[PDB]
């Protein structure tokens, strides 16, 4: 496979044993092109790895043409805006082949990085996989309790869900009030209010308090 | 899905613009594909007065060519380029297909009843005229009064090109992003 | 909202659908100005993030005109003198929108950084919020037991409170003795002793042992 | 609350001085506003012989304009600038308002009884004369012997300007920070 | 005290109130000299802090003339060869005044850094001090069980103590054998063997196998 | 021993006491050669230590001629592609002499770094060695349960073992199918397929679906 | 085990090549020595159609000079250099010793029965001719038809040098790594 | 305890040498002072054949001036400088005080019985002559045969200066560190 790629000269040397008992057909070696270590700057922290280390798993974000989206050219480095202390385990996977789970990291943030970088929770090593499954089970139970649809430890969960909904409604009302204040008299706020003005004046209707 | 394939190669975005768009896209949906639910979650944040889910459904259906179920980055970017920095013909065809809910391309005052209804419903109930139950029907009727001669795509194109006001409003956002 | 700000071209493209069924009023687009990543050096460790990432929450320290107080100009970077391993979660909040709680970090220091940078314990994500509340409850119980006003596990708490008060009194006595020794015969110590001399000689009274 | 608004724009601190002051201020109270309790906690550390809480109360009341309850950074810095690097008139008005406990501006030998009492009490009981119960009253009496002609702000200003010794003692700290 | 040293202009401004009710004695201000942030490179990881931050506790290693022993001049930085992830808490102490205890760090290594840098286990904050005392108690019990003097969970402790003594004896025998081999026929090894030769030939005696 | 090597001038000064009671034989001092700190870049994170610190244990990877394999010359630094947050404990061992065990790190990855860098689980300090042994015991029990040879908490272990075997078989089938597709019509994939072609055509046989 | 000892000093690898080889070698077996089991684990990954363990056993025995039990880095690298970039004579002796299972150097159509059997078995059962039970014997028989004159090392060398096709196939991999 | 105070100011170590010595010293005893127990722990590592604790006790007593109990860095460094790079007179006085166990300065063949006994005992029992119970006494006797004329410090100094061999052996370590 591609995981053991540094042992390609080993396999080629082993293939020499076939030649005496073969009938030389001119198997046409591919005649490849010919290795400086590259930098992955995950929000300030630089991680230096050989490109061949990343290319050995060409179905994820790091080994792909996908990382050309995150190449920042004038600094000659790949800048990701992700967690610096979880990308370490991504590189550790790319080096060996088995993911490790941090016992001290939130599993809802660990899964986010795995989803981002293309890894899957099926390749995490057996050494730390019972605890990963246990914490995933706890997170799933929390989600299920939070999504029991009670509209008409779980009691405080429902209370905090109601508080979160109230906060979302308050944020929506604050955005509407800010737009109203702007109409009466930031960077993105101006464009958002322009969009709201366009929505207003395409239907000859006006927002009021 | 290369970065150079969707470069200025019938996609109107530069390399830096493509990189920024991919960063923003993968920030919300790391899997690289966005579905209808997440589509609505982002769309409803820009319009907090009402609910834009009804309009976001038709918007996603327009974005989701071939009805795959989830729209990936390549077709998302080409749709954005067509809508923002595309030509008149592409924008008008995209809008016509957005209004055209069914497979064949027709508009019969019932297919786009929902479009105008959603456009009005995504404002909530706080406007000055307090809206009305029959105002979307009035808007649709006055809309049909300028293109529907007897009872199509050619009619839509010629009607849009005849009036310069929709012409000058379509290219509003190509100058700024 | 401002959280989904990278989807502004998306919203503008969506707004094109309104134009056919509109009556073009010349909605007057704002005609904005036009993005290099900035550095946040939190006591040695540099954290690189786009300015637009910070500006999407313009009610905290990082997204504000407040961080202009912490700009260190000749190095062209923002230097904060805070914890390097807790500002990581501040940036993770600025990227997604949900705070994460370190299970391995003291909650009295985690709350300090949240208070400093303007974040609130109400926006921390639901994934790790039961444990944050539990540890906050334990800290509050510790504070309440330490502040039961017994002047006339809790026994050793009272003992360590008395020891801390004795240490504070010893420090005060040592400062007074140091001032006395200076009067008989560091950098800040000279100015502090000058202040004490001013207090002495504004009331024609002298401190003695 | 901008950094440039409170620059050398009637605030006598430079940009670097403002940055240092904000760093030191937010080090103790990260919320950006300091209340009376924390005010006393910092003030009592400089004078460990006695308790400066009594004087720190009046000092906070002088700092806390409009009696909001907690003093923020902007008014804190303008008060510091007035006291340290301000002019004579501003310093004298600030001191007069510090002594003037009540709303209207008057001094009646009872309002500033507490001021001198706190100034003497923030030394503890370790001084050479071992103090006395009536020495703050003697200090207040000798103070009133040089400005109180018959029984105000104008009197305070003219008395301070008449004697050059208080004049040269007020500007002690403007040269060094 | 020196902990609140950035509030010295505050105290000087407060002292202005004494002047009206004073008798100006010319209290002779000290007329001080006049602040670039300095680097502390603790084995690769650089920590940048203002010198005034360190000087506010002038009885430890960092605030002292003692750190002039660890100044590495040509790089213009202080190089310490200590733990990079525990010196963070030393700086956090120097910033606020209260030490924090890492729940994930060995207490025998945490105490080593405190002893090195001059801090004491008496100034660690009350927020995390019950757990510090608990772990110190466990370490002390381990030491006491390991030092019960049984020469003639505790059983395996005695077994590992015997194994450690055997390893020490084996290391001593290996060093003696290495010296013997060198006499029959590294950098520090040559000087150590020269010292052993000096010990041999000052008493006209020779080491043999 | 070599652990206390900075005390060599101490031992030489102590040896002066032998000279008065000696008979000077000209013990022939070795006349040594004569110390800049070197960099160890473990995948992005640089660790600076004196060479004499590493050379004091000349039977492991860091103190040896073995690290000349990992020297990257044009940058004048040693680049290791290992875990950045576990090499810290390797350096801490090289400084003091006792290894510390991270309670938050997987023991199957901690042992990997010890095996790589030449250290052994016998030199880890007594302070954290009961927990290291306990976690090693849990890992060994997991391995034994996973290797009970049931071919015909342990039930889910057998289930995940079967799933892993199925994934391995699927990967093998996918590699074979990829080679078939290449024959019908990456970097390492071309050379691997060339090797497969050589194996095919040395026995005049062809792989088919 | 120095890095300079196994440099271009009868080892055909440069300093950078040795560094890369050691990095890759220690990545899989950090102890610096690889045993038969790990040997098979790496070898079987390159040929997933069948099992290469049978051939990997003889390959390890050829690599493991003096039958120590585990092969270290120095002899591993010298074997790789001999096989890849070595001369004809060294390659032919190495292959002869690989076929020569027993101690003394002889080939008797039974020692290398297993070699050809493993070479055929490492393809699985998916080939077009569906193989056969007697095809390894046919391959061995046709192999013996070109070198076995009457019933050795000299015979193997002269037979290999007589036919230029095996000559040009042996040096296939010296140009590329 | 400054770094510049113990510079080349009657201390024969440079700034870099002082920094290296302090780093090595604080590596073992972070408190900055080393006691007798730790003294023995470092001393016994250099001589593993026997036990050097008996000699390390007298060595610590010589180092620990004024019998404080624990020796700090300043006196440790000045003792090292005197022994290694010091002059003849200082080295001879230091050695005499090392032998002089009691307060007053005298040598009576019983005070230094322990010194030679420890020097012989720090070799263990593995030497070629297998040592003897009476060989330290013979060494002390032959030592007294060259300086003890009738039955002191002046005698020790003159005896050491008379024989050039001890002279040339004393300065063995000043050239190398």
């Amino acid at each position: 496979a591609a995981g053991v790629a540094a042992w390609l000269p080993f396999a080629r040397a082993a293939a020499i044993g076939w030649m005496p008992v073969a009938s030389g057909p001119m198997p046409a070696p591919p005649r490849q092109e010919r290795d400086a270590l590259i930098v992955l700057n995950v929000s300030g922290t630089r991680f230096q790895t050989w490109q061949d280390t990343l290319e050995r798993y060409p179905d994820t974000l790091l080994g792909s043409s996908e990382r050309d989206f995150f190449y920042h050219p004038e600094t000659q480095q790949y800048f990701f805006d992700r967690d610096p202390d979880i990308f370490r385990h991504i590189l550790n996977f790319y080096r060996t082949g088995k993911l490790h789970y941090p016992r001290h990291e939130c599993i809802s943030a660990y899964d986010e990085e795995l989803a981002f970088f293309g890894l899957i929770p099926e390749i995490i090593g057996d050494c730390c996989y019972e605890e990963y499954k246990d914490r995933r089970r706890e997170n799933a139970e929390r989600l299920q309790d939070d999504a029991d649809t009670d509209t008409a430890r779980a009691d405080k969960r429902r209370a905090q869900k109601k508080a979160r909904l109230a906060r979302i409604r308050a944020a929506k009302s604050g955005s509407a009030n800010a737009y109203m204040q702007s109409k009466r008299s930031s960077s993105f706020e101006t464009q958002h209010h322009h969009l709201l003005h366009c929505l207003e004046k395409t239907t000859n209707h006006e927002f009021v308090d | 899905p290369e970065g150079l394939e969707q470069l200025e190669a019938q996609t109107n975005f530069t390399k830096r613009e493509l990189q920024v768009l991919y960063r923003g896209f993968k920030n919300e949906c790391p899997s690289g594909v966005v579905n209808e639910d997440t589509f609505k979650q982002i769309y409803a944040q820009f319009f907090p007065h009402g609910d834009a889910s009804t309009y976001a459904h038709y918007l996603f259906n327009a974005f989701d060519t071939t009805q795959t179920g989830s729209v990936k980055f390549e077709d998302f970017v080409t749709a954005l380029s067509i809508l923002l920095r595309g030509t008149v013909h592409e924008k008008l065809r995209w809008t016509f297909n957005l209004y055209d809910i069914n497979k064949d391309g027709y508009i019969n005052k019932e297919e786009m009843m929902d479009i105008v209804k959603a456009i009005y419903d995504m404002m909530g109930k706080y406007t000055y005229p307090v809206l009305k139950e029959d105002t979307p029907r009035q808007h649709v009727d006055v809309f049909f009064q300028k293109m529907d001669k007897n009872k199509t795509l050619d009619e839509f194109l010629e009607s849009c090109q005849e009036d310069d006001n929709i012409m000058r409003s379509l290219q509003l956002f190509q100058n700024v992003m």
